[PDB]
């Protein structure tokens, strides 16, 4: 019984028009859109009894819904403002009580964005001295350089994605700081055995999704637009 | 609110058992679900109560509930790694689609993994495109070290993290160190930070 | 045999305002009030509590004290899920208790009806639509049968906690129940004789228009109507061409007499 | 919607200057939403005493109101009463 949500990820600015939207295929009368923010826990917005109805929830304001089918379940921001900051749940459900629970959609309103970059991803060979001491070969990725702080990390070893081994710094560090809109880096390690990363024909990547602007934003600066991208990092395994 | 979690949050070494407390106000109370959450991510359900004075059992995770106390405690044992994560509460109304979910801020765990063989030693990895540039990874320091940040505004330390070799049962601690000098070196780079007499410093 | 009565009432005129009252019956004399002003159910005799202990009590009302505000706001969800279908103002009445026979036996019953059409009981272990209803009401009953708890409590209401609470109540109210209070009676006429009878109880009662040892078909009963007091009120009117008043009385047998007729002549 | 039936008789029979209840009964309404006042002459009386509003088998809705009263030859008294299902407030007036 599985809810399936749109973007996961969202970079807007103050006053423009931002759409969530949430997807159930099992024929659930009934959607509910919730936020997430730390110390308090889920609150409803709006919800749903099915095609055609909307519901004001306990904290509406702000936020528009709309139900257009039995499947879709949408959240609009009109004019959207950083306090709408937050990481939205879509829910759905039958007569039952139990309601099941889309995977998040992370969102980030920002006065101005002006700053965004997209981050530069650099990989790390595992040190010659580390194979012969352990027999353990660590990778080290690089993301550097990127604003804001919205970008998915992820390892893939001959074109399928690893987890196993696999380390990321729970939160990106600033780098510069002294800055009300510095940007960030983050780093990411994976260990293999060394009989695996010494395989010539092991392919090893490293992945980050950053989350941008959309086609659909204005961008005035002179250097490359900033958009919603994936920066990569490659390297094979060497004897 | 109506629905109060209790610890805010915990830190446990692995291995060792925690009591998470749920304490609601609630009208009225048909069932009460129990949520594990790992950062930024979704609601994996671990259990839901139902009956006046209810217990249940999820592999590692037991539960019980009081509706007369209107309590609800969650049981943890023999913490693993994997279970550092926010424990969520859940409240529902009704036994039917009628009813309104009244949510906890939830309880943070932190699980303490045992390094059972330390190694610590420091490494230089080089960029795959760029002979010149390098990170210094310190590892395969236990659970009680320390990593801070370095004096220099211009060199960066990442934090500590965990990896878990998970078909060889291996975990290690690590930490990235880099700086966007050339003339920066690694048995420099862990300076500021109370570091192992053993630390493998190679050539 | 008698009949114990649970009478809501609720009223819904617009998705912000409503209001929510109860009265109960044991045959024709009332024994409890729930006001919606009123947080608790007010006993209207001295033994409403009928032969429950205060705790017993206690947690009895605390569960309708509970009922009360989820009533309201399913009534008020099931309108959103309804909707376009039906709008305010909304009318809902609730009927329920049982039917008491001799020794163990009764019947619980639990009607609810709409707009002053009656669609909906409990019957077994779940709700179901009456006939004539509309099949709207399929998605009301589909979730409200949904809810387990909310069965379990109602056949326990039904099934258990009503026969033993007024098998309770008929023992503790006895004395009142069993009552005899005396009619009296008086005459008028208007452009037909009228005879007025008032103050009896119980209500069984017998009217007649007589002429010696005669008694006048032409003789139609009212309705019976309440006093106050508890008491009820009857009368009896009769066509009378006019100078043919003469001989004539109002004859009324009643329980409470004990075969000393009211005889009053014109 | 239901129309209102109302009767207004004594409860004791009527006697000039002597103390009485006069009571007024209105039922076979719906919705139950209703304004009832007791008359002198055509002046709302104060102290008028209502009983819980209840229902019938056939779920229209039923109310008493009474109120004491000392009738006197030249006093008349009424029941008036306002419902949805009316343009106009009927009034019916106390007769012997
Ligand atoms: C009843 C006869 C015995 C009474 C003996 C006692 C004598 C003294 C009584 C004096 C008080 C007078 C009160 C009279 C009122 C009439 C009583 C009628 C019985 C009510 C039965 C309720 C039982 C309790 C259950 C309860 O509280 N449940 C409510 C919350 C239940 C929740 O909490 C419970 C735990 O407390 C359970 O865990 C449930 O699982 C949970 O959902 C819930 O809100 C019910 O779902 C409401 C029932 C309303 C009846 C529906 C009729 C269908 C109408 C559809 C119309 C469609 C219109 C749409 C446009
Ligand atoms: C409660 O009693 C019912 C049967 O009694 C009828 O329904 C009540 C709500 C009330 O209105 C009574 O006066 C009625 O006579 C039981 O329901 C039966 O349950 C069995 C097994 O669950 C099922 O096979 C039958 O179909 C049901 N009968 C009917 C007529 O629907 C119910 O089990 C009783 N519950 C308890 C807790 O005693
Ligand atoms: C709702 O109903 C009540 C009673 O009829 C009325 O007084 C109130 O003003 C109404 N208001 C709205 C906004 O519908
Ligand atoms: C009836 O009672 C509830 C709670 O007691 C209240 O919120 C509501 O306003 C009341 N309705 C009226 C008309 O007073």
């Amino acid at each position: 019984a599985a809810v399936t949500q749109s973007p996961r990820n969202k970079v807007a600015v103050t006053g423009g028009k931002v759409t969530l939207s949430c997807n159930q295929t099992n024929n659930h009368n009934n959607m509910y859109w919730y936020r997430q923010d730390t110390g308090h826990g889920l609150r409803l917005i709006h919800y749903s009894y099915g095609a055609g109805s909307t519901e004001k929830g306990d904290i509406p304001d702000g936020y528009k819904a709309s139900r257009p089918s039995q499947e879709n379940f949408s959240l609009i921001l009109e004019l959207a403002t950083p306090s709408q900051t937050s990481v939205y749940f879509c829910a759905s459900g039958d007569e039952g009580y139990t309601q099941y629970f889309g995977p998040g959609t992370r969102l980030l309103v920002l006065e101005d964005l002006r700053n965004v970059t997209p981050p530069k991803v650099s990989l790390f060979e595992p040190s010659k001295a580390e194979i012969s001491h352990t027999q353990k070969a660590t990778l080290v990725c690089l993301a550097t350089g990127f604003y804001p702080d919205h970008v998915e990390l992820s390892w893939w070893v001959n074109g399928k994605e690893v987890h196993s081994g696999v380390c990321t710094d729970p939160q990106p560090l600033k780098e510069q700081p002294a800055l009300n809109d510095s940007r960030y880096s983050l780093s990411s390690r994976l260990r293999v055995s060394a009989t695996f990363w010494q395989n010539p024909r092991n392919h090893f990547r490293c992945q980050v999704q950053f989350y941008g602007l959309s086609e659909n934003d204005e961008w005035t600066q002179d250097r490359a637009k900033p958009v919603t991208q994936i920066v990569s990092a490659e390297a094979w395994g060497r004897a | 609110t109506q629905v109060e979690q209790s610890p805010q949050s915990l830190v446990v070494r692995q291995g060792e058992n925690c009591v998470l407390q749920c304490n609601y106000s609630v009208t009225p109370d048909n069932h009460l679900r129990w949520f594990k959450q790992d950062t930024g991510k979704g609601l994996v359900s671990l259990t839901v109560l139902v009956d006046q004075k209810d217990k249940t059992s999820n592999g590692r995770y037991s539960a019980t509930l009081d509706k007369d106390a209107k309590h609800s405690t969650l049981h943890i044992t023999a913490t693993l790694l994997d279970d550092t994560a926010t424990y969520i509460c859940v409240v529902g109304d009704r036994g039917s689609a009628l009813g309104r979910l009244h949510f906890g801020a939830g309880t943070q765990l932190i699980v303490i993994p045992d390094i059972q063989n330390p190694d610590p030693a420091v490494y230089q990895l080089r960029d795959s495109k760029s002979s010149d540039k390098s990170v210094c990874l310190f590892t395969d320091f236990d659970s009680q070290t320390n990593v801070s940040q370095s004096k220099d505004s211009d060199v960066y330390i990442t934090d500590k993290c965990v990896l878990d070799m998970r078909s060889m049962d291996f975990k290690s601690n690590s930490a990235v160190a880099w700086s966007n000098k050339s003339d920066f070196a690694c048995a420099n780079a862990f300076n500021n930070s109370i570091i192992p007499e053993d630390t493998f410093f190679p050539s | 045999n008698y009949t114990f009565r649970c009478l809501q009432m609720s009223s819904f005129a617009n998705r912000s305002w409503s209001r929510t009252d109860s009265v109960v019956w044991l045959g024709d004399l009332q024994t409890h009030r729930w006001s919606n002003d009123s947080a608790t159910i007010s006993f209207t005799k001295p033994w409403s509590q009928g032969k429950l202990s205060n705790q017993q009590w206690e947690k009895l009302q605390h569960m309708f004290q509970v009922y009360r505000v989820s009533f309201t706001r399913d009534i008020q969800e099931l309108v959103k899920m309804m909707s376009p279908k039906e709008d305010y103002p909304i009318e809902i009445q609730l009927s329920a208790g049982c039917e008491m026979y001799p020794g163990n036996a009764s019947e619980s019953f639990l009607h609810v009806a709409f707009q002053g059409k009656y669609v909906v009981r409990f019957w077994g272990t779940s709700w179901q639509t009456v006939p004539g209803a509309p099949s709207w009401l399929d998605l009301p009953i589909k979730v409200l049968n949904a809810d387990q708890g909310t069965s379990a409590t109602v056949q326990m209401l039904l099934n258990d906690t009503c026969p033993l609470f007024v098998r309770g109540l008929l023992e503790a109210g006895k004395s009142d129940l069993e009552k005899q209070e005396k009619p009296v009676a008086w005459l008028s006429s208007v452009p037909q004789l009228v005879c007025h009878v008032s103050g009896f109880y119980p209500k069984p009662v017998w009217v007649m228009w007589m002429r010696g040892d005669q008694e006048q078909q032409g003789t139609h009963r009212g309705d019976f109507l309440p006093n106050a007091d508890e008491t009820w009120y009857l009368q009896a009117t009769l066509d009378v061409e006019a100078g043919e008043e003469a001989g004539l009385a109002c004859r009324v047998k009643h329980s409470s007499l004990g075969g000393q007729d009211i005889i009053l002549y014109w | 919607q239901k129309t209102p039936q109302i009767q207004v008789y004594s409860r004791h029979p009527p006697e000039n200057g002597k103390p009485n209840i006069l009571n007024c009964y209105v039922t076979q309404f719906h919705p139950p939403h209703i304004e009832i006042q007791m008359l002198k002459n055509g002046k709302k009386i104060p102290k008028v005493e209502m009983s819980d509003m209840s229902f019938s088998k056939d779920w229209s809705f039923y109310i008493l109101a009474h109120t004491e009263f000392t009738p006197t030859e030249t006093d008349t008294y009424a029941c008036r009463v306002k419902h949805a299902s009316m343009a106009e407030p009927k009034t019916v007036y106390w007769d012997r």
